[PDB]
């Protein structure tokens, strides 16, 4: 509650010392704002890796989606961060997880345009003919946003 | 009034820094748009057909993309927009739409991106952002004067000078 | 809120055209300043002293006049302003002010003069301002890059080109 | 009242036909708006010579002072309105006339930079020493303005 709050903001700020501090005063590792986020959505955002690791560590559920359906490997993958992308799939993060409006972190990672990112996706099976709400698959958003590397691989499976 | 409601949208982009975080973004979207928005962009037709359509989850990562450029400042000058009232939304229809973007420190380039936005907003207290396409008719780009001043006697300089830095 | 009432006074200023009277001018005058308005605009310190103060007859005949020079556009862009509350009005101090005016049919430069923008408004139904006081920090004018293209191998209009058209 | 109001419309508009026809059905050419404007306010701002004419003609008050204490003969002044000023002393206007700023027709005309205003004020005995509110005098108002020809003139009389 009080812990939950100061603890979602320490998450957020990478704050490493601090987030040791409240989970060793109890802090709940699944609290969740307005929006749904947890401790993880946040980290997992702003890129802090190490922070990832020790929230799921004691318990953050890997797979928790926010009001919008939207879960930590969905926000790693749309802002392009790769160790933390790994981290989660070995955690047990859902590869095809959707969101309220189709996308799956295939999609995200498709429009934000990390190379290596695509492909630990489609190792871990990511679904190459998935389509979002509008009928787009990851390959289309490539072409979108004018990554046409990202879309040669997917012109693959 | 939807008029104010662009006016808070550029005054909050003001507070962008290459120092904010990536959930900066998330909690703009969160002030302006819907959970459900939706964000369509339709390129110059000078190129070929190039066509965003994306939802909520990727608002956040597009406007982000707009300062990965060099980009250091956005805003959008609406021109005679038409505000019209329906059941559930109100409607801003404006021709003459430019979203001006300034690059550099210091600023070397300014890019006027002009085209009709279409806006539709949800018609309760938070006046947030339904819908949000934007057709693009052109885009030019201006330099300081300084600069041709500066390379007015390098063929080559003044060459590339000659090239816009963007596509739209 | 004040930063409203610069909004509104820029949505204004996009109505006219070299088709409007001088009394449009006045009535404009009376929606944005009070009867006893005073209005100070401190020029360029490179140049020598330059130091309008006019009373509320003459501000028509001042804006009219920023259109006199070929200008077909004018806003000013308020970054960050800092709103405080009094006894009889309310100040808007504003450090990052910049007066856009666009030059052309077609646009063949824009004109940014930078400095600090003090207003104080009447606190009433009307929100009206009291006192304008630009001080100008400096001017930079931008033209587009398809002039500079056009003229690459001509050094003489290069020259011409590399002058500014305005002094402030 | 009524015809009051389409007869400040048609000075504003320049309706020269319109001013005859309101005038002819008892249209009152001492008639005033909210700030004080009469039709020959308006006309002198807009630049109709005729309507001036016809108004002065017809008994319209050349003296008339809205609410700022504004005649005419300021705003013919201000707007640079040559045959209007020319027009407006011969029925009587008052050169030195004063609004609420402490502004003249000549301060006006000092701020505008019409040169031969300038001296038709000066000839019909305009006070080249009056002082604004702030204690500008129509010579310092046309430095300000950066009108050198009037102030050369204005540094003489």
């Amino acid at each position: 509650s009080d812990l939950g709050k100061k603890l979602l903001e320490a998450a957020r700020a990478g704050q490493d010392d601090e987030v040791r501090i409240l989970m060793a005063n109890g802090a709940d590792v699944n609290a969740h704002d307005k929006r749904g986020h947890t401790p993880l959505h946040l980290a997992a955002t702003n890129g802090h890796l190490e922070i990832v690791e020790v929230l799921l560590k004691t318990g953050a559920d890997v797979n928790a989606y926010d009001r919008t359906g939207v879960t930590p490997l969905h926000l790693a993958a749309m802002w392009g961060h790769l160790e933390i992308v790994e981290v989660l799939l070995k955690a047990g993060a859902d590869v095809n997880a959707l969101d309220m409006v189709g996308y799956t972190p295939l999609h995200l990672a498709a429009w934000d345009g990390h190379l290596e990112i695509v492909e630990v996706l489609l190792k871990h099976g990511a679904d190459v003919n998935a389509q979002d709400k509008f009928g787009k698959t990851p390959f289309d958003l490539a072409i979108d946003n004018g990554n046409e590397d990202i879309a040669e691989v997917l012109q693959k499976a | 009034q939807t008029d104010y409601r662009i006016f808070e949208l550029n005054k909050r982009l003001q507070n962008w820094t290459e120092e904010c975080d990536n959930l900066w973004w998330d909690a703009f979207t969160t002030e302006f748009f819907e959970d459900d928005a939706m964000l369509t962009i339709t390129f110059c037709l000078e190129d070929g057909p190039k066509r965003y359509t994306i939802g909520r989850t990727l608002i956040p990562r597009y406007f982000r993309s707009i300062f990965e450029g060099g980009a250091t400042e956005l805003y959008y000058v609406l021109k005679h927009p038409k505000e019209s009232f329906h059941n559930n939304f109100v409607s801003l229809d404006c021709d003459q739409c430019t979203m001006v973007t300034q690059h550099g420190k210091p600023m070397f380039t300014q890019v006027c991106v002009e085209g009709r936005l279409y806006l539709e907003f949800m018609f309760d207290d938070m006046m947030r952002i339904k819908t949000w396409h934007f057709s693009i008719r052109q885009h030019r780009e201006l330099i300081p004067r300084s600069i041709l001043a500066m390379h007015a006697q390098d063929p080559q300089m003044l060459d590339q000078l000659s090239k816009n830095i963007t596509r739209c």
